[PDB]
């Protein structure tokens, strides 16, 4: 047992027609002091997949560091460690969950709500998330924290079941993702304008982009409100 | 449910000249009824004199011990212990059980037998040592035996003087008490001769 | 209690006052609570009783050890490092609150060490419940580089300034100074109060105790 | 690695003797002569110092070993073997006594714990007898002063004067000659030296002898124990 | 005597048999080698081909340990993994512990000690491999070879095996020829050929050339296995010298 | 590994017989003589020291005689240092008795138990046995006086009279011919000492070569005293008795 | 307890207050926060004064065990072997320690490590209960790569208003340069400070 | 014969294996020396590298186990490696234990208790090295302590160890018998490094190249090795005189 000391907020994500889609702001909270303005909470793993991470920053740390651990041992006797034995999502995600699992069953989780998003070897979207009680859950739309109130709403007017996948591409999922991310710096009170975007495609494979921005804000309406 | 005063009882020692005094009440109880009014407190290990105040179990089982442990002594140093070092030892093994100790407050009373110096010596649970040449006192009527002791004591003491004076310590402090009492004994140790008197008390 | 060193020119003053309690109390009026670690090298001690002769006779066994394997007079950071470690390790159950005071081959240096295992590194400190009395002391009149007879003052009128104003603390004054050429174990410094004089004698005289039973056995 | 010798490596052959034990004494013989003298004010040990180079500075190994205050030790036999001893000897007298008692042990106990962990090197698992004896002075305020030799098997005996490796034999019977129950100390450490340089070859001298005494105190109490120098040696050489 | 029936026992020489013995299995594995370039190293080894049904590229014998460490062995094949897996175990608590990747003579220090302590008991059999290895790190290129007894030094060039006499003498005219450094492209090439010319040494059985490289310009300081364009490049090198 | 160099303590002869146990016993019968008598008002311990040098300091010495507790005491032949070992563990034994039940020690209790620990060196642990043979004399309020034996093997006996160590052959013999059972404690200490002087390998049978203790009833009324004896007690009782 | 690092073009400086407080009782006025653990690697500590120090201690030993192998360690692993002990033991430490070296190839490094155990490495540090207090004033008055005399004022106007604010802070502030040229200490007094 | 296998007694008192292990010292061939200063320790030993394939670098048989103290080996590097790495780990452990730094001398007696016990327990093999420990001791000053397989150790006013050793020793032995002190009288390190050289070079016999030499120098606060240009340059300056 422990208290969440530094921490990240939201991680949403979602599939589309040829692949998946994932961000994360870049703050790392300290209660109410928003302390670390440069922190990267998306983590790269391979060509094929992309751990999005909330909740304690130090236990996002270990988990990193699991993870680029993970990638040098498959390598070792491997001769298909870039091709046909590649780390897969799902092999990532069931490592994560094995481990978040038995953590919380010796009564010291590790103190995080994670989405694993990717593609697979045979072209399938990848997309499931886990958390600190080994809890897990895959649907079209997948959001941590706050962006579970907020961000799935948005998310699911675009892709409400299965069937809607393969109407949807690249260019609607991304501008709904950084739509959503928008909506949730107007209403979270830790989130952060700052925050990262990361799109991993069957064809064109994994487009990570940083330093990235909230924009088109709507304050106007603020001067016309007077008292209470 | 405080250790220390669940069963009862007190001990006193005092310094004369050339001698020592170690006495005690008879109670057993728990806590309002009174068991047994045959308990005595005050063991000895060859010259060496041990009163022991506090929870019974651990008066009787700590007495078990350090027979125990000076009978192996004498054994191996072919001598009997002396009460400094006796002292020593008291303090060693209650600091032992330092974070789950035996609830006492052990006393030691005796005249080393090289030297012809009377010895008296006093612990808390723990081990701390309290030397003192006048008086040593402990158990429920501390406070009262503190009083007593502080306004009766005189040095240099005749052993039939020494005998009246931490006789009507214990007396007076333990009538003041409800947890103690029901009869008292009397140690008066000279340097090879021990005298023990049981006293008259009220016994209420 | 109240105990206190400082740093003067040639080496190290301790003092401590005599007083032992047990809660309200005084259990023993002239109490020692300088303790030797080794021959440079002394200890005052505060908070729990058992627990500061324990830990200093613990330390200075070990000491003693460790000079004779290496043949050569023990230094006060290690004696502060063994305290330290120790203390840290049981986590503040040991309450023990030394000042840790002794001359080296690399001069003289004074410590306080707490329970919890941190410790400073100072030229005047203070603990016990009559701290802020012989703090406020040293204060007002301490300097560095003082000569003997003057730190010597400063300290007594330090532990003085506990004995009066703190309840906790009483009884004498001792004082231990250490440099290299000598050490003076000075027990007691001072009496500050006298034992105050009976009017009466309450003495009973003898046949005035009731007696059921005797027994006479020699040794 | 498994250290798989939990078996005795010293057994009883079809004589009843224990080898290793035997084995050890031999090497103990080979050693340099060490005695030990008591007088009625105090006792002495001795020994040459055997220096392996001139090049060596032979101030830094001490054959006479500090044990308590009261207590010394000198040996004959292998010095590491010693050496070990020596740290066991003065470990187990402040965990085992010390820090029970308040007080250092008695010499006849901190021997019979010397000769306890000796024992153990004779029958445990694993190992090989200590190539040493030793003569242990020392003084306690209930028994005085005493002399104590022990031997490889962990049996030791208590001394009026005796010695022990290379010249023991002939060093015994001069002590025999010279011996009495009146002796002062200066006397003893006056046949020390007489006994000592008949074993010893090349030169007899303060610093190629190391000598220590179990005396008065030396200024709770003062140590009994003290190391002569190498002056105080050759001023006793002058009166030889 | 018996002096040569125990690990850990020291003959009246002052020699461990059993260490000499380990040496032997060595003596009589296949060749491997280890060249240092101007910033790294490159690795090679001889895969005796014993029929025509083993796989061809599919017994891969070069080992990776982290990211920027290779090791190659001769002598028993098995007990050169045993040394690779602590190897790896090592470089992850040294990472784990101080972050940055484990340096070479630091990584060369923790098999020595490991292969020096299977000579301190009887309970254990010393390692029957001699182990080339090396890498990149923070201080530069490093070529290690570790023998049986946990000896081991820095190498300009290294080699092992039945053909380690032959393969020497090559390396000592690179040694000469190259004062001011060979390039790694050159170094893949060169080890091709002292593979071949080691091969005489044991030409009953035709064989299959493997080889590996780190360097911090053509690998980017990262342990990579020579394959396709490159590997047939050096073979033909090779093929071209031989006759 | 290290099977090579295991001598297989505990192990069986083709006859049938412990090595280790039987070599035991044959390093015990070059120990000094032990001799232990029992009367019925007390019991006698007499044995001989190992050869003797004129400078051993005779009084402030323990090798043959030591004390268990203030009832038993016991006689050792063989390896001094491996008794003390087991001296120490009979000690501890009546204490935690003593401790256990408020009652001293009943001796065949303290016997079992040393017997015991010898015997399992015998069976398990793969160690040299202790080289040890015990003579006990005690007191309890079950069987009174009481003597026994143990050696190295674990097993153990009651006896009237007994002899450990050299020459126990002659020893039991001489014992065998004039003791009888209404026998008292001053002539058993006779007994004992002339058993002692023709059996002994040295020239005459002298103070500074003996040890020797009687346990009594001869305290004061219903209670047992130790008495070790001192050196000139023993030149008194060598006198008394015409030896010298 | 008021403490900061701050990188610029020569190296980097380390700075903290001299306060130790038991409640409201001052315990120490002049302590010294700023600790070696190597030649060019020093540390501020705040939080538990017991725990820092043990902390510190473990870090200097090991630091030194690298050395006898390896070399001299950089500020990056300095900071993981700090973090491994603060991580690993986050239930049983209250330890906020901010690490600052210099490398000759890397420079001047900060890394701070708060109360989780994570680790950040930043231009500039603050951290303390004084911090609070200045993350206004130090984000409006920080540049890289100042002079050390800039660096010096820097710190001596930041912690100064920290001890303003902060009654757990004050007494004297201390300072540690580290540069190519080596490690040079600093104090500064209450009558200079206090009245900028 | 098997009490010449493991380290138990033969019938004369003897534990072969350790004399065993005594031989192994001279496998490499390498003879060491050392001598004090005023205010310095140095330490020299030859440097043979026989392979035109080996990293000269790399092949030392000097070891830095602190700041202040250096260790030299005379025998084979795994057991030499092993002797270092325990050394450098013990005196580490003793700075965080004791608060100051482990003098050359406690180092010393400890290293040589951890041999004691292998001549002792049979499980664990002596190492077949000796350790020549090298300091300026802030008490006791310039430092030159030695252990062995036995156990055995001791102060040295000067050393040396080797093959031929013996020579070496005697040539110092005539020196110091001639100077009627215990060091050498000078200021510099620089000149107690060019005295230990020519020392050699008279005893051995043979002239010395820069890559034929390894230094060790042991100051106040620092034990450090010096390069082959360090060396160079004090063999420059015993030639010109
Ligand atoms: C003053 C320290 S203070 C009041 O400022 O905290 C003295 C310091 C001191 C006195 C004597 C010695 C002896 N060498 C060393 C240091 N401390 C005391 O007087 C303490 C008060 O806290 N007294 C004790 O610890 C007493 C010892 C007396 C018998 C003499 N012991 C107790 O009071 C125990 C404490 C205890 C420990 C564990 C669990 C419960 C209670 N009480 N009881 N019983
Ligand atoms: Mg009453
Ligand atoms: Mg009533
Ligand atoms: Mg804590
Ligand atoms: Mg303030
Ligand atoms: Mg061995």
């Amino acid at each position: 047992t422990q208290q969440p000391i530094v921490t990240g907020t939201s991680v949403i994500s979602m599939k589309y027609d040829n692949g998946v889609i994932i961000a994360a702001d870049n703050l790392g909270s300290y209660g109410s002091l928003l302390r670390f303005n440069g922190v990267e909470r998306l983590i790269p793993v391979g060509d094929n997949t992309v751990v999005g991470i909330s909740g304690d920053i130090s236990d996002m740390q270990h988990i990193e560091r699991l993870l680029k651990d993970l990638v040098t041992e498959n390598a070792y006797d491997n001769p298909l460690a870039d091709a046909e034995e590649a780390l897969e999502p799902s092999y990532i995600f069931e490592y994560l969950a094995t481990v978040m699992y038995q953590r919380r069953s010796k009564m010291n989780p590790l103190w995080n709500a994670i989405i694993v998003a990717g593609v697979q070897s045979n072209g399938d979207q990848f997309l499931r998330y886990v958390n600190l009680l080994g809890v897990t859950y895959s649907s079209p739309t997948l959001a941590t924290g706050f962006g579970a109130h907020m961000a799935n709403p948005l998310l699911r007017k675009v892709v409400d079941r299965e069937s809607d996948i393969p109407k949807t591409t690249v260019q609607v999922a991304e501008e709904a993702i950084v739509n959503a991310m928008r909506v949730l710096y107007y209403r979270d009170a830790r989130s952060s304008r700052n925050f990262s975007l990361a799109i991993i495609d069957k064809n064109t494979g994994l487009t990570f982009k940083k330093n990235l921005q909230v924009e088109n804000m709507k304050w106007d309406f603020a001067k016309d409100i007077k008292g209470y | 449910s405080d250790p220390s005063s669940i069963n009862g009882g007190i001990v006193v020692a005092m310094t004369g000249k050339d001698c020592v005094a170690i006495a005690c009440d008879l109670r057993l109880g728990s806590q309002s009824l009174g068991v047994s009014n045959k308990f005595e407190k005050i063991f000895h290990y060859g010259h060496v004199f041990l009163g022991i105040t506090g929870l019974a179990t651990d008066v009787t089982t700590l007495n078990e011990m350090f027979r125990y442990k000076t009978n192996l002594y004498k054994l191996k140093e072919e001598r009997a212990i002396e009460p400094e070092t006796f002292t020593q030892l008291v303090s060693s093994s209650l600091y032992e059980r330092r974070f789950g100790p035996y609830f006492v407050g052990p006393v030691v009373a005796g005249i080393n037998s090289k030297s012809g110096k009377p010895f008296i010596a006093g612990f808390d649970l723990i081990g701390c040592i309290d030397e003192a040449k006048d008086f040593i006192v402990s158990g429920t009527a501390s406070d009262q035996l503190f009083g007593m002791c502080e306004s009766l004591y005189e040095p240099n003491l005749e052993p039939e003087d020494l005998f009246e004076t931490i006789s009507q310590a214990l007396l007076n402090a333990a009538d003041r008490d409800a947890l103690s009492g029901w009869g008292a004994v009397v140690y008066i140790i000279k340097k090879d001769e021990v005298v023990k008197r049981y006293l008259k008390m009220r016994q209420d | 209690t109240t105990i206190a060193g400082v740093v003067y020119k040639d080496g190290i003053v301790l003092g401590a006052d005599t007083r032992a309690t047990e809660g309200m109390v005084v259990a023993d009026k002239n109490c020692s609570k300088i303790h030797f670690i080794s021959p440079n090298i002394y200890c005052c001690g505060a908070g729990t009783a058992a627990d500061t002769d324990m830990t200093t006779q613990l330390i200075s066994s070990n000491l003693e050890l460790h000079s004779l394997s290496t043949g050569r007079l023990p230094r006060v950071v290690t004696a502060n490092r063994m305290l330290k470690q120790m203390l840290f390790r049981y986590q503040g159950y040991i309450g023990a609150a030394l000042v840790l005071g002794g001359v080296d081959v690399t001069g003289p240096h004074l410590y306080s060490i707490y329970p919890h295992g941190s410790t400073d590194k100072l030229p005047y400190v203070t603990m016990g419940s009559g701290s802020l009395a012989a703090m406020a002391v040293f204060e007002d009149k301490f300097r560095p580089d003082m000569e003997e007879e003057e730190a010597k003052n400063l300290v007594s009128e330090a532990i003085a300034a506990g004995i009066f104003n703190d309840l906790g603390s009483g009884g004498n004054i001792d004082l231990c100074v250490i440099s290299k050429n000598k050490l003076d174990f000075l027990r007691p410094y001072t009496v500050p109060n006298k034992k105050g004089t009976r009017l009466g004698r309450y003495r009973c005289e003898k046949g005035t105790t009731a007696v059921l039973t005797e027994k006479i056995t020699p040794l | 690695m498994t250290d798989r010798y939990s078996f005795s490596l010293t057994t009883f052959s079809p004589s009843g003797k224990l080898g290793q034990i035997d084995y050890a004494l031999t090497a103990v013989k080979q050693g340099v002569t060490s005695l030990g003298i008591k007088a009625t004010n105090g006792v002495v040990i001795a020994t040459e110092k055997k220096s392996s180079s001139p090049l060596a500075m032979s101030e830094t190994l001490s054959k006479v070993s500090l044990l308590t205050p009261d207590i010394g030790a000198v040996y004959s036999g292998m010095g590491p073997d010693y050496r070990v001893l020596v740290d066991k000897s003065r470990k187990v007298a402040h965990t085992s006594y010390k820090r029970i008692y308040g007080e250092y042990p008695p010499t006849k106990l901190l021997v019979s714990e010397v000769a306890k962990i000796m024992q153990e090197a004779t029958q445990s698992g694993g190992v090989r007898p200590f190539g040493v004896s030793l003569l242990i002075a020392g003084h306690d305020e209930f028994n005085g002063f005493s002399l104590y030799q022990v031997d490889p098997s962990g049996s030791y005996f208590p001394w009026k004067a005796t010695a022990i490796g290379k010249g023991s034999v002939a060093a015994k019977t001069f002590l025999e000659k010279r011996w009495n129950d009146e002796l002062e100390l200066e006397d003893a450490i006056h046949i020390a030296l007489l006994t000592l340089k008949e074993s010893v070859e090349g030169e007899f001298n303060g610093d190629t002898i190391e000598l220590a005494i179990i005396g008065d105190e030396n200024p709770d109490k003062g140590p009994r124990f003290r190391k002569l120098t190498s002056q105080e040696i050759n001023d006793r050489l002058e009166a030889l | 005597t018996g002096y040569d029936l125990s690990n850990s026992v020291f003959s009246p020489d002052g020699r461990n048999f059993q260490v000499e013995y380990a040496v032997k299995a060595v003596e009589n594995g296949t060749t491997s080698i280890g060249i240092k370039c101007n910033d790294g190293v490159v690795f090679a080894v001889e895969k005796l081909i014993t029929s025509k049904l083993l796989v061809p590229q599919k017994n891969v014998k070069i080992q990776v340990v982290d990211r920027h460490i290779g090791c190659v062995y001769s002598g028993l094949i098995p007990d050169g993994r045993h040394l690779v897996n602590r190897g790896r175990e090592e470089a992850a608590s040294f990472k784990k512990l101080y972050k940055t990747p484990i340096p070479i003579p630091a990584f060369a220090d923790r098999l020595g000690q490991y292969v020096q302590a299977h000579t301190l008991y009887n309970s254990v059999r010393p390692f029957g491999v001699s182990t080339i290895f090396g890498g990149v790190d923070k201080n530069g290129a490093h070529l290690y070879m570790l023998e049986p007894s946990g000896s081991y030094w820095g190498y300009k060039g290294a080699a092992t095996g039945k053909g380690r006499q032959s393969a020497k003498a090559e390396l000592e005219k690179l040694v000469d020829h190259h004062p001011e450094g060979l390039s790694a492209r050159e170094a893949v090439k060169q080890a091709a050929k002292i593979i071949y010319l080691a091969h005489e040494d044991n030409k009953e059985k035709d064989f299959e050339l493997e080889i590996s490289w780190c360097s911090l310009s053509e690998t980017n300081g990262l342990h990579k296995f020579v394959k396709g364009d490159l590997l047939q490049e050096a073979i033909d090198f090779a093929q071209k010298e031989i006759n | 590994g290290s099977r090579r160099y295991d001598s297989r303590t505990t192990i069986f002869s083709p006859e049938g017989r412990l090595y280790q146990v039987e070599y035991a016993l044959e390093s015990i019968s070059h120990a000094g003589t032990a001799i232990g008598i029992m009367a019925s008002d007390g019991i006698v311990l007499a044995a001989e020291r190992k050869v003797t040098s004129t400078l051993l300091e005779q009084d402030t010495s323990t090798e043959k005689l030591y004390k268990l507790n203030d009832k038993i005491a016991v006689a050792v032949a063989g390896l001094t240092a491996d008794a003390e070992i087991l001296i120490n563990t009979a000690r501890i034994h009546a204490q935690n008795y003593l401790k256990t039940y408020n009652e001293d020690i009943p001796v065949e209790i303290l016997v079992r138990r040393l017997s015991d620990i010898k015997q399992g060196y015998t069976q398990h642990g793969g160690l040299r046995p202790f080289g040890v043979s015990f003579i006990y004399a005690g007191y309890d309020d079950r069987y009174g006086y009481q003597l026994y034996t143990s050696n190295p093997s674990g097993n153990y006996t009651g006896w009237k009279a007994i002899s450990v160590g050299a020459n126990t052959s002659a020893a039991q013999t001489l014992l065998q011919m004039d003791y009888k059972d209404d026998m008292k404690v001053d002539d058993a200490i006779e007994l004992a000492l002339k058993t002692l002087s023709k059996t002994t390998d040295s020239s005459a049978l002298t103070y500074d070569r003996l040890e020797f203790a009687t346990i009594r009833k001869g305290a004061n009324d219903g209670e047992v005293y130790q008495k070790i004896f001192k050196p000139q007690e023993i030149k008194d009782i060598l006198v008394k008795t015409g030896i010298t | 307890t008021s403490i900061m690092a701050v990188t610029f073009k020569d190296g980097v400086i380390l700075g903290a207050d001299s306060r130790t407080t038991t409640g409201a009782y001052i315990a120490n006025r002049v302590t010294d926060k700023l600790t070696r653990v190597h030649d060019k690697i020093w540390c501020c500590r705040s939080g538990s004064a017991a725990d820092t120090q043990a902390i510190a201690d473990i870090v200097q030993y090991h630091l030194e065990l690298y050395t006898s192998q390896y070399g001299t360690p950089s500020t990056e692993t300095a900071a993981s072997v700090f973090k491994e002990l603060c991580y690993e033991n986050k239930d049983n430490l209250t330890a906020g320690i901010i690490v600052a070296g210099y490398d000759d190839k890397n420079k001047g490094e900060v890394y701070t490590i708060p109360l989780g155990g994570s680790v950040h490495k930043l231009p500039y540090a603050i951290a303390g209960s004084g911090s609070t207090f200045i993350y206004g004033y130090c984000d409006k008055n920080f540049r890289e790569n100042m002079s050390k005399e800039e660096t010096v004022d820097f710190i001596k106007h930041s912690l100064s208003q920290a001890i303003k604010w902060d009654g757990s802070s004050g007494g004297v502030i201390r300072m540690v340069v580290l540069t190519a040229a080596g490690v040079e200490r600093l104090i500064f007094y209450p009558d200079e400070y206090e009245q900028l | 014969g098997y009490d010449r296998h493991i380290t138990i007694f033969s019938p004369e008192g003897r534990l072969y294996q350790v004399e065993y292990a005594f031989k192994a010292t001279n496998q490499t061939n390498i003879n060491s020396l050392a001598v004090r200063g005023k205010d310095c320790t140095v330490v020299i030993s030859q440097k043979k590298v026989p392979d035109k394939l080996l990293d000269p670098t790399t092949v030392s048989y000097i070891f830095c186990i602190s700041r202040t103290i250096g260790m030299v080996v005379n025998g084979p590097i795994p057991d030499a490696r092993n002797a270092a790495l325990r050394a450098k780990a013990e005196a580490a452990e003793f700075r965080y234990k004791y608060g100051y730094d482990m003098p050359c001398d406690v180092l010393a007696k400890r290293m040589a208790n951890l041999s004691q016990i292998y001549t002792q327990r049979a499980y664990m093999r002596p190492l077949g090295v000796i350790l020549t420990f090298v300091s300026v001791d802030e008490e006791l000053g310039p430092s030159i302590y030695k252990t062995d397989p036995a156990g055995y150790y001791v102060g040295y006013k000067a050393t040396a160890t080797g093959p031929k050793q013996q020579e070496i020793t005697t040539n110092l032995e005539n020196h110091f018998k001639k100077s009627k002190i215990d060091h050498i009288n000078e200021e510099s390190w620089e000149k107690v490094v060019e005295f230990a050289i020519t020392h050699m070079i008279d005893a051995l016999g043979t002239e010395f190249s820069k890559n034929d030499l390894e230094v060790g120098v042991a100051t106040k606060d620092k034990f450090f090795t010096l390069s082959a240009e360090n060396i160079e340059e004090r063999l420059v300056a015993i030639a010109e005189q």
